[PDB]
């Protein structure tokens, strides 16, 4: 297990780590989360109490570094950092370790949750999206937008998820209109799967990062990605089996794990009702539409 | 975005723009089999497309082969309209290529967009303006060019006549709409006020008849009050 020190905590914040949070008082003794399970990128994340405004946060993975937070109040924010001593760090972690000034991340033994939410998700893959090359932390807030709806604006600050158009000429073969239209599977399987992303990990690495994205940040543009990238596949006829297969393990857990007061902001009524319903693929998302029936039959 | 009542004289200004109509693409017959079962039997149809200005009518005929073993044809419908239309478009030099095309039916959006991808600054709309394009095949020459064909047809007319010489654009299309929402509303009758008198006649090369300006004062009297018979018997007022 691997650990994110803090400097301390100068402003009062409801801290997120992962799928978990916990509230911090200003200036309470507090100096960082322990016991991250090694093997699995992980994200922290930030909403300060006299400022919901801007939510934001790391993507990280502890086997690239020693990373730690600190509060910076000039741009009044927490942020991550890289320590290169790793003997230094340590040494500091040991000391916050034996007083007891870190909480543990609480995973209880039998839950695969964010392992079932980051299963495709990498950071190599996070790096391309969000670009920052000289750190190996990835930021995200709730204002970045995304490449595609700064073509519809500092492009340092932008989300570089994939485009996908259904009515553009990268979706659309000349003289196959109504069939690439009506049947997505060309899209999906030859300009999507074959040519960008090389294959279905690749994309559903990117369809979960968008999802996280859009519930821990509230980012509108990832919800967007989100559910495009679902669409997609939904509106494609021929999609090889162990994805669609995949695709409702996938989603199942991401209807599972959205706070329930969140739904009627993170859901696309008219997309969910297209996938589970009318879609190609309406028969193939069994436990997905088992959970959004019991779940959210408002939505539908 | 959609054409209404408040952008009207928009349709008559010096900006290249077609009507599409693709009510008369798909037609049937429906009829009950031997086995008493009902079956469709296919008819040739038209797509109406109109520039508004010039009074130029690219009347392309739909030939029943084009359904020959096709399934789901209202909605293929809607695809081989929008695929003509692109092909008309594509035919025409640049300065002749319109810069809108307006349809008379949501349901043409998508297909015609899609279809129009290589053409971003060709504005595809709709309208809320209720057009009684349909009423086209009330019109004896087009229905006759369209139920005579038997190959697909592009068939040329000036559905002004030669009125564009006496009025404006914007009287022509008023007329051209009185007289089509009248031959959609009671087409007997119509025909009847357009052809009671034989001593106006109907020139070789054109649609409607040779009424002078008077005469045609007359029959768009006779044909609003043809609509508002209708609507009276209609709603029994
Ligand atoms: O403007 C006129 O009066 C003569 C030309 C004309 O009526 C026309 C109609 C259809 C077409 F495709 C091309 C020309």
């Amino acid at each position: 297990m691997n650990t994110v020190p803090f400097t301390s905590a100068p402003i009062e914040v409801t801290i997120g780590i992962d799928q978990y949070s916990f509230n911090v008082k200003e200036n309470q003794p507090f100096h960082g989360i322990k016991d991250i399970p090694i093997g699995h990128v992980h994200v922290i994340h930030f909403q300060h109490a006299d400022n919901s405004s801007m939510r934001y946060g790391y993507w990280f993975d502890c086997r690239m570094g020693n990373f730690y937070i600190q509060y910076d109040p000039k741009d009044g924010l927490y942020k991550m950092m890289e320590e290169r001593d790793g003997a230094k760090f340590e040494n500091i972690v040991h000391n916050f370790k034996e007083r007891q000034m870190m909480v543990s991340y609480p995973k209880i033994d039998e839950d695969d949750t964010w392992y079932n939410l980051t299963e495709f998700v990498q950071m190599d893959k996070i790096r391309k999206i969000v670009r920052k090359d000289e750190n190996q932390f990835s930021y995200v807030d709730s204002s970045m937008t995304t490449v595609q709806e700064n073509e519809l604006s500092d492009p340092a600050h932008s989300l570089n998820y994939t485009v996908i158009n259904f009515k553009s000429r990268e979706a659309i073969r000349p003289g196959h209109e109504m069939e690439d239209f009506l049947d997505k599977s060309y899209y999906l399987n030859t300009v999507m799967l074959q040519g960008i992303f090389k294959n279905s990990s690749n994309y559903f690495g990117e369809l979960q990062f968008a999802f996280l994205n859009a519930m821990f940040f509230g980012n509108y543009g990832s919800s967007l990605q989100w559910h495009a990238m679902i669409e997609l596949i939904c509106s494609s006829a021929t999609v090889p089996k162990h994805m669609l297969d995949k695709l409702d393990e996938i989603l199942y857990y991401q209807i599972k794990t959205l706070p329930e007061q969140y739904s009627d902001i993170l859901l696309n009524e008219r997309v969910w009702n297209i996938c589970l319903y009318s879609s190609f693929q309406k028969n193939s998302l069994h436990n997905t539409e088992k959970i959004m029936e019991n779940k959210y039959p408002e939505l539908l | 975005g959609a054409m209404n009542s408040s952008n009207y004289a928009e349709l008559f200004n010096n900006d290249i723009k077609l009507f599409v109509d693709d009510t008369n693409v798909y037609r049937v017959t429906v009829h009950k089999t031997f086995e008493g079962n009902v079956a469709t039997k296919a008819i040739n149809g038209c797509i109406f497309t109109l520039n508004p200005k010039t009074g130029h009518l690219f009347l392309k005929i739909i030939h029943t082969s084009v359904w020959a073993g096709q399934k789901r044809l209202s909605q293929l419908a809607k695809w081989k309209t929008a695929e003509e239309v692109s092909a008309l478009v594509r035919s025409l030099p640049k300065e002749e290529q319109p810069k809108q095309i307006i349809v008379t039916r949501k349901a043409m959006l998508d297909p015609l967009e899609v279809h129009m991808l290589d053409f971003p600054n060709i504005a595809i709309r709709p309208t809320e303006l209720r057009l009684p394009f349909s009423a086209a095949m009330s019109i004896d020459k087009l229905s006759d060019v369209v139920m005579k064909a038997t190959e697909p047809q592009m068939v040329l007319f000036n559905i002004y006549d030669d009125w564009l010489d006496r009025i404006s654009s914007y009287t022509a299309f008023s007329r051209l709409t009185l007289l089509l929402r009248a031959l959609k509303t009671n087409e007997e009758s119509a025909k009847m006020i357009l052809l009671s008198d034989p001593t106006i006649t109907i020139k070789s090369y054109h649609l409607w008849p040779s009424f002078t300006d008077e005469q045609w004062i007359t029959i768009e009297s006779q044909m609003r009050d043809l609509i508002l018979t209708e609507y009276g018997r209609k709603y029994n007022v």
